[PDB]
C-alpha cells in the first residue's frame, strides 16, 4: 500500500528467504559428505571381516 | 416519394462529483488520513476531566 509498514515486513521476507536458500544449498554440500560415508558405509566391509 | 428517418439529436449529462469537504457536515467531524488503519489493532483516545 506504500506505507512503510509494508516496506519493513518486506525486508523481513527478503531476509527469511535469503536465509533458507542459504541453508538448503549448504544441505547439498553436507549431503555430499554424508552421502559419501554412507555410500562409503554401504560399500564398506568391517575391518574384522 | 423520397423518405428518410433522422436522428435529430443526442443528449448526455454530466455526472457531478461532490467533495465531502465542501459541505457543512465536515464541521461535525475531524477527518484525518491514516493509511495504516489496516495494520492497527486497537486505537484509543483518552480524556481527563
Amino acid at each position: 500500500d506504500g506505507t512503510g509498514i509494508s516496506l519493513h515486513r518486506q525486508l523481513r521476507a527478503i531476509q527469511q528467504l535469503a536465509r533458507n536458500v542459504q541453508a538448503v544449498l549448504g544441505a547439498f554440500e553436507r549431503g555430499t559428505a554424508d552421502q559419501m560415508l554412507h555410500v562409503l558405509l554401504e560399500k564398506a566391509p568391517p575391518l574384522a571381516l | 416519394d423520397v423518405e428518410f428517418d433522422a436522428l435529430l439529436g443526442s443528449y448526455c449529462n454530466t455526472l457531478s462529483l461532490v467533495r465531502f469537504l465542501e459541505l457543512g457536515l465536515s464541521v461535525a467531524c475531524v477527518c484525518t488520513k491514516f493509511p495504516e488503519l489496516a495494520y492497527m489493532n486497537e486505537g484509543r483516545v483518552q480524556f481527563e476531566v
